[PDB]
């Protein structure tokens, strides 16, 4: 039995870099092509490169030279795809698959798959909030911070209109020096940066919106003492618009169970515009969820729940969470749903 | 507001080569406190800025070292000795002396390379899916953007497995696959044929041209069959109701929820009922799509009322007519009881 047996699933931040490996077994390895390709959730095929493990010639795609490395240990059989510098949509399904003997142009034999997550959550500084929003109006950011002494940092947000430069926007001192804050001239009056230090946050209320606000956002944390550092967020598109109906997060209520079979659920409300993608458990929970498609409500936005049976035995011990994500206006929300205990 | 001005607009260099850039500023950038806060820079195409100097000449850790900062007063200097293929993008100086805080113009550094290539090959296949009977003989298409004479193969996807190769170098059927498979064609048109449709055949299918590096995949074409059996017996819905939470009551709205879940067929009836008064006009529905599994429906009813007219009422109902109940079921809760 010819096979490829790949190594597990792997989460992992962005900059960093993946490691998988691939056993061959039933077979002579080093007489045959290996390759490496990926699908993206939702998306197609992609060919990394290629290494021939009787020589370790490589052959790599341009988009991966000097960032792919295909390595073989041939005492164990095993073929190797590091990737360093990972982004965003490096996300995918890793294979690696053998071609059919004396060429290596097709794919015989492959593997089950590796899942390689980025994860969004593992960063130093990354934004929620944005969209569309109409002149004269408000809108408000948020940054979560993770990974450094927030409270010593000097925090700032900047901004870039499209084909721009960087202008600086606002900054927020440290407790010592009294939380105090500071403004680009354009935006006093109109903008306000607060923290909560308790909570690793940061925020932008951004009142009076014109058009030349329009510009993607990027939360910024800076440091000098004797370790320095000056830390960006990943951006987020605030567009100043009055042709577009106005972007708003959702907000999620808990549909707690009752007090055989139990019911629950998230009740999805008032966002715009369409979608949202709601999951139970990160993932975990899958069978018996029905999401229902949203509905306009007179307000002018979506509301739609997700329920999930399960048996009550489980209303002890499982813990129940689902999972919102509002690309259009870069929010997500958890709520846990627990039973009401009087 | 201190200025910052950057020369050259941009610049390229082969790939190796050094680039230098220089910033100038409209006052000095020196501190009370007698540093410069002058610092560097680099936006990669599509991302954040990144940080690399700060104070002039510091690196921010793992800023390697071909990275190099120079310059004093209102003249400043970025040095990349060896610009390598990361390396490219804008680059911008900025500045942390005096408020308002501002950065410069940018200079984008890019890679020349005489030698243009040919382009990659692109693989478009048709239709984008397709529905079809069992037996059926279906035929889909591939088009190549160059000719790729012979050098194609044809590959089988079922959701969460991996693909599965059906036919190598445009007609050659591989070992093990059925022989309803077969694929014809050459150069730049391709045409993969399954003689007789059968119940296992319902998946991706995707082209793959083996010319040239890189080697490159089509966008896929879906192949379902809808079923064609009877009906499913009938399944009643089980039913819950939920009351508003008190999250949700803080914000002057209650919705009640009223699920019926897993039943056939589709037709139901919800009725909500307020201390017993039948209700009309401010609910809504809405329906799942018919099961893949099991092909029942799921159903949600929801009740909007403000929170003073939620408080002013004891008991809610949703009443649930569906033909496998023997009679209408009542499912309810009593405000503020447990």
């Amino acid at each position: 039995q010819v096979q490829l047996v790949q190594s597990g699933a792997e989460v992992v931040k962005p900059g960093a870099s993946v490691k998988v490996s691939c056993k061959a077994s039933g077979y002579t390895f080093t007489s045959y092509y290996i390759h490496w390709v990926r699908q993206a959730p939702g998306q197609g095929l992609e060919w990394i490169g290629s290494i021939y493990p009787g020589n370790v010639n490589t052959n790599y795609a341009q988009k991966f030279q000097g960032r792919a490395t295909l390595t073989v240990d041939t005492s164990i059989s095993t073929a190797y795809m590091e990737l360093s510098r990972l982004r965003s949509d490096d996300t995918a399904v890793y294979y690696c698959t053998r071609s059919h003997y004396g060429l290596d142009w097709n794919f015989d034999v492959w593997g089950k798959g590796t899942t390689v997550t980025v994860s969004s959550s593992q960063v130093q500084l990354v934004e929620s909030g944005g969209g569309v929003v109409q002149p004269g109006r408000s809108l408000r950011l948020s940054c979560a911070a993770s990974g450094f002494t927030f409270t010593k940092a000097w925090m700032h947000w900047v901004r870039q209109a499209p084909g721009k430069q960087l202008e600086w926007v606002a900054q927020i001192k440290d407790k010592s020096n009294s939380y105090a804050t500071y403004y680009a001239d354009s935006v006093k009056g109109r903008f306000t940066i607060s923290r909560d230090d308790s909570k690793n946050t940061l925020y932008l209320q951004m009142n009076s919106l014109r058009a030349e606000d329009t510009a993607v956002y990027y939360c910024r944390g800076v440091y000098y003492a004797l370790s320095p550092f000056d830390y960006w967020g990943q951006g987020t598109l605030v567009t100043v618009s009055s042709r577009t109906a106005s972007t708003k997060g959702p907000s999620v209520f808990p549909l707690a169970p009752s007090s055989g079979t139990a019911a629950l659920g998230c009740l999805v409300k008032d966002y715009f515009p369409e979608p949202v993608t709601v999951s139970w458990n990160s993932g975990a929970l899958t069978s018996g969820v029905h999401t229902f498609p949203a509905v306009l409500q007179s307000s002018g936005l979506y509301s739609l729940s997700s329920v999930v049976t399960v048996p009550s035995s489980s209303l002890g011990t499982q813990t129940y969470i689902c999972n919102v994500n509002h690309k259009p206006s870069n929010t997500k929300v958890d709520k846990k749903v627990e039973p009401k205990s009087c | 507001d201190i200025v910052m001005t950057q020369t050259p607009l941009s610049l390229s260099v082969t790939p190796g080569q050094p680039a230098s850039i220089s910033c100038k500023s409209s006052q000095s950038l020196v501190h009370n406190n007698a540093n410069t806060y002058l610092s560097w820079y680099l936006q990669k195409p599509g991302q954040s800025p990144q940080s690399l100097i700060y104070k002039v000449s510091n690196r921010f850790s793992g800023v390697p070292d071909r990275f190099s900062g120079s310059g004093s007063g209102t003249d400043f200097t970025l040095k990349i000795s060896r610009v390598e293929a990361e390396d490219v993008g804008v680059y911008y100086c900025g500045q942390g002396t005096q408020y308002p805080f501002t950065f410069g113009s940018g200079t984008k550094v890019e890679i020349k390379g005489q030698p243009k290539a040919a382009p990659d090959i692109q693989m478009t296949q048709s239709p984008s899916s397709l529905s079809a009977s069992v037996g059926d003989r279906v035929t889909i298409t591939c088009q190549a953007s160059q000719n790729i004479y012979v050098w194609l193969n044809w590959y089988q996807q079922k959701p969460g497995k991996a693909p599965k190769l059906l036919i190598y170098k445009a007609s050659n059927l591989h070992t093990g696959v059925p022989s309803r498979f077969s694929g014809s064609g050459s150069g730049t048109d391709f045409t993969l044929t399954i003689s007789s449709l059968q119940p296992e055949d319902i998946a991706t299918y995707y082209c793959q041209q083996g010319q040239t590096y890189p080697y490159t995949f089509g966008q896929g074409t879906k192949l379902e069959i809808k079923t064609k059996g009877p009906s499913r017996t009938v399944a009643a819905p089980s039913v819950f109701i939920f009351p508003p939470s008190d999250e949700q009551l803080k914000s002057g709205t209650a919705s009640v929820v009223c699920l019926l879940n897993n039943f056939y067929p589709r037709e139901a009836k919800v009725q909500w009922k307020v201390d017993n008064a039948l209700q009309s006009g401010n609910s809504q529905e809405s329906v799942t799509e018919q099961d893949s599994k099991d092909s029942t429906y799921s159903l949600s009813s929801t009740l909007t009322l403000s929170k003073a007219d939620y408080e002013k009422h004891k008991v809610y109902a949703c009443e649930v007519t569906h033909q496998g109940l023997s009679s209408p079921v009542t499912k309810s809760f009593n405000r503020g009881e447990c």
